[PDB]
RNA sequence: ACGGAAGGGCACCACCAGGAGUGGAGCCUGCGGCUUAAUUUGACUCAACACGGGGAAACUCACCAGGUCCAGACACAAUAAGGAUUGACAGAUUGAGAGCUCUUUCUUGAUUUUGUGGGUGGUGGUGCAUGGCCGUUCUUAGUUGGUGGAGUGAUUUGUCUGCUUAAUUGCGAUAACGAACGAGACCUUAACCUACUAAAUAGUGGUGCUAGCAUUUGCUGGUUAUCCACUUCUUAGAGGGACUAUCGGUUUCAAGCCGAUGGAAGUUUGAGGCAAUAACAGGUCUGUGAUGCCCUUAGACGUUCUGGGCCGCACGCGCGCUACACUGACGGAGCCAGCGAGUCUAACCUUGGCCGAGAGGUCUUGGUAAUCUUGUGAAACUCCGUCGUGCUGGGGAUAGAGCAUUGUAAUUAUUGCUCUUCAACGAGGAAUUCCUAGUAAGCGCAAGUCAUCAGCUUGCGUUGAUUACGUCCCUGCCCUUUGUACACACC
């Protein structure tokens, strides 16, 4: 939870775009795939917003899958304050 | 061209009515090829401890893979080439094409 | 760029690794178990199992999410990558169902 | 915990938590006009306005190149 | 921070590891699949290496 | 269960017969003892001790001497943007920008510094929760229904009188008949598929070009498309085999054991894998992110860094290596292996030259792999010389100087090499180990950990003397008899 802005409004904006993240379980490389946050602030995030309970993890092998859920992505939108039908994470 | 169709599998079986069935269209459409040549089949051993700990008398496992290759040296176009590959299909045949 | 030998090892592994993640993130659904399809420029995967139309889910939101899944894990080309659902039939003769059920019945709490 | 004797002198350093002092940025005093602005920044082009000379002990810092500054004079 | 990883872990068992239970010893790299030996016992047979001899 | 109690049935993890180190010496390994901060661990009758593939630079060990970091979350009150960490040059520490830490400042600036029944993590502990996997059971040896019969019954017969067989596998079977599992059964590396396709990874007969011998059939080699029914060296497939064919000897002339004009052998064709209803309080809450339980969550038993540590020596124990010298040290020379191994954010495998007696790289018409290592030129043989009935020339182990490498680091020699110095060892006393095939072993290769090399482990190459059919004395097991006062059932 003690994200910057900056760090947090990527895994946001990822979440909504792509819907789930996945992250190698390699805390501290300060290098995550995909995303230059830190891979160790991304799983304290995540495992911070599932103790919230809005978001799942899954471990298979120590491969740290987040898998968003409806609670998770209703108050992803109204953090973002997103117009309906602009842009869902359920598309085809 | 000179087009080599190579099968990498490892269902002993499969490969060879693949092959056959390639081998046979290729004889129906009368047209020019090489025989069907097989690698010699690779046996791929992990000896590997039967145990966790070490507890008991010395035990090891020796676990077998057993891969197929195998390649038909053919000429066609591209088009007879994909209905060949379209034609007689079956999951897991790990097929390859190169050009000599 | 790999060798056929690390290829067909790392094509197991990468069997295994979905098999393994559906049956674990799967096991409250009854999962049963997965086929796979490779043609060009496309992946096919196959979820054999009883309840397709819950693990399908609404809208497909699941499956949707499951090959999005597969496709950040993997890394291959984006969209390149479809599963779909059968119901499996004789459902009672594989031995993983029966234990699925059987594991339904102890949550359940009867003798 | 048998073979810990803790000999060594009790050096708890728990971190300071900035201790409040008094007013700060004191650009000078002007009444009824205009405060005069100081504190030129750096004239290197990584600083973005946002580094502030202060001039202790005839010395200068820059947060931006956080290894790459030695200057004298 | 870079004062955590001084050290280096480029190499040796520290990064050569398994990826089920991220242990350094008992490990294969033979065909490049890094597994535990145990765990490799455990999977071999969907992996597909099979029990002949 | 227990027998020094009836017995039998077996095992070259035991022998009559005979080979090969261990027990006498020198060394890496693993265990107990001691010191130390630490040399922390688990495992002890075959079922501990080159075991955890655990040869110990640091990483992986948990053990230590030190300074840093939280992932501290239900919900708020207290200084509450005149405000609180992680990333900071400084008198002092420091491989460093670990302002961690004082009069003084900062890349950003609500991301809350504090407290509770929740509890996310852990090489802290219990096989007194055990899964799950292995060993031992039990290695070619044992169990279970259905219908009958005995018995009030729990139960028994079925499952053996006589017995061949490296298995209650079987003939014959007294009350049994009929089925099931283990077993038997299921299979290539161990060929000859000469019915048929199979390597610019093959052949000879001649095919274009070539060096040497008589212009006395041609010869070995070459770049690869410069050839003409093919598979004789290596892979397959609906389908091949040897079923102990066929005969001679022994069995109310009934299983089987043996000798012989032929195929790969006629001991079951070679070795192994999968595998007995049940048990062990056998190993693993101590390389596994299976996890309730007593342990932490502001100096934490988690993690990160430096230097130590499974790397220390008066001591005993077994696995393994080198020897006890015309066989071997040898040296200058001939000709040889099958499964396989090897490069994508990595430039790896020592193929021919330069820096170079060799070790690092400078060019890759060699590698997504029978062709570059590699058709594995090593492991054993033949011309020649010393140790020539040795207080040393076998023994580069027993020490120092130098010549060499990925690695931001190898000192208590990571490893190789060039010299110099044989303090042990003359079939080795009591006990024990492994072995009938082409077997132990004479000796080197491939893979594991790898940064370096194994002596450990899983797989081959030249060959072996006199039993394999024969018993308990010790290493034991099993069955049924027999005796109990036993049920976490002799512990």
């Amino acid at each position: 939870m003690l994200m910057p802005k900056e760090d947090r409004n990527k895994i946001h904006q990822y979440l909504f775009q792509e819907g789930v993240v996945v992250a190698k379980k390699d805390f501290n490389q300060a290098k995550h795939e995909e995303i230059d946050t830190k891979n160790l602030y991304v799983i304290k995030a995540l495992q911070s917003l599932t103790s919230k309970g809005y978001v799942k993890t899954q471990f298979s092998w120590q491969y740290y899958y987040y898998t968003l859920t409806e609670e998770g992505v209703e108050y992803l939108r109204e953090y973002l304050n997103l117009p309906e039908h602009i842009v869902p994470g359920t598309y085809i | 061209i000179k087009i080599r169709i190579t099968l990498t599998s490892t269902k002993v079986k499969q490969l060879e009515n693949v092959s056959s069935n390639i081998v046979k269209n290729a004889e129906q459409h009368n047209l020019v090829k090489k025989g069907p040549v097989r690698l010699p089949t690779k046996v791929l051993k992990i000896s590997t401890r039967k145990t966790p700990n070490g507890e008991g008398s010395k035990t090891w496992e020796t676990y077998e893979m057993r891969i197929h290759k195998r390649y038909i040296d053919l000429e066609a176009p591209v088009q007879i080439v994909k209905r060949i590959t379209q034609i007689t299909i079956e999951p897991g045949v790990d097929v390859e094409v190169v050009v000599a | 760029l790999i060798s056929k030998k690390r290829k067909l090892v790392a094509d197991g592994v990468f069997y295994a690794e979905l098999n393994e993640f559906f049956t674990r993130e799967l096991a409250e659904e009854g999962y049963s178990g997965v086929e796979v399809r490779v043609t060009p420029t496309k992946t096919e995967v196959i979820i054999r199992a009883t309840r397709t139309q819950d693990v399908l889910g609404e809208n497909g939101r699941r499956i949707n999410e499951l090959t999005l899944l597969v496709q950040k894990r993997f890394k291959y080309a984006p969209g390149t990558i479809v599963l779909y659902a059968e119901r499996v039939q004789d459902r009672g003769l594989s031995a993983v169902a029966q234990a699925e059920s059987m594991k339904f019945k102890l949550l359940n709490g009867l003798a | 915990r048998k073979k810990k004797v803790y000999t060594t002198p009790k050096k708890i350093k728990h971190k300071h938590k900035k201790v409040k002092l008094a007013v700060l940025s004191y650009y000078k005093v002007d009444a009824e006009g205009k405060v005069t602005k100081l504190r030129r920044e750096c004239s290197n082009p990584t600083c973005g306005a946002g580094v502030f000379l202060a001039n202790h002990k005839d010395r200068l810092y820059c947060g931006k190149c956080h290894s790459v500054y030695k200057v004298n004079a | 921070e870079n004062v955590w990883f001084s050290h280096p872990r480029r190499y040796g068992k520290g990064s050569r590891q398994c990826r089920v239970c991220s242990s350094h010893t008992g490990l294969i790299r033979k065909y490049g699949l890094n597994i535990c030996r145990q765990c490799f016992r455990e999977k071999a047979n969907d992996i597909g290496f099979n029990k002949f001899r």
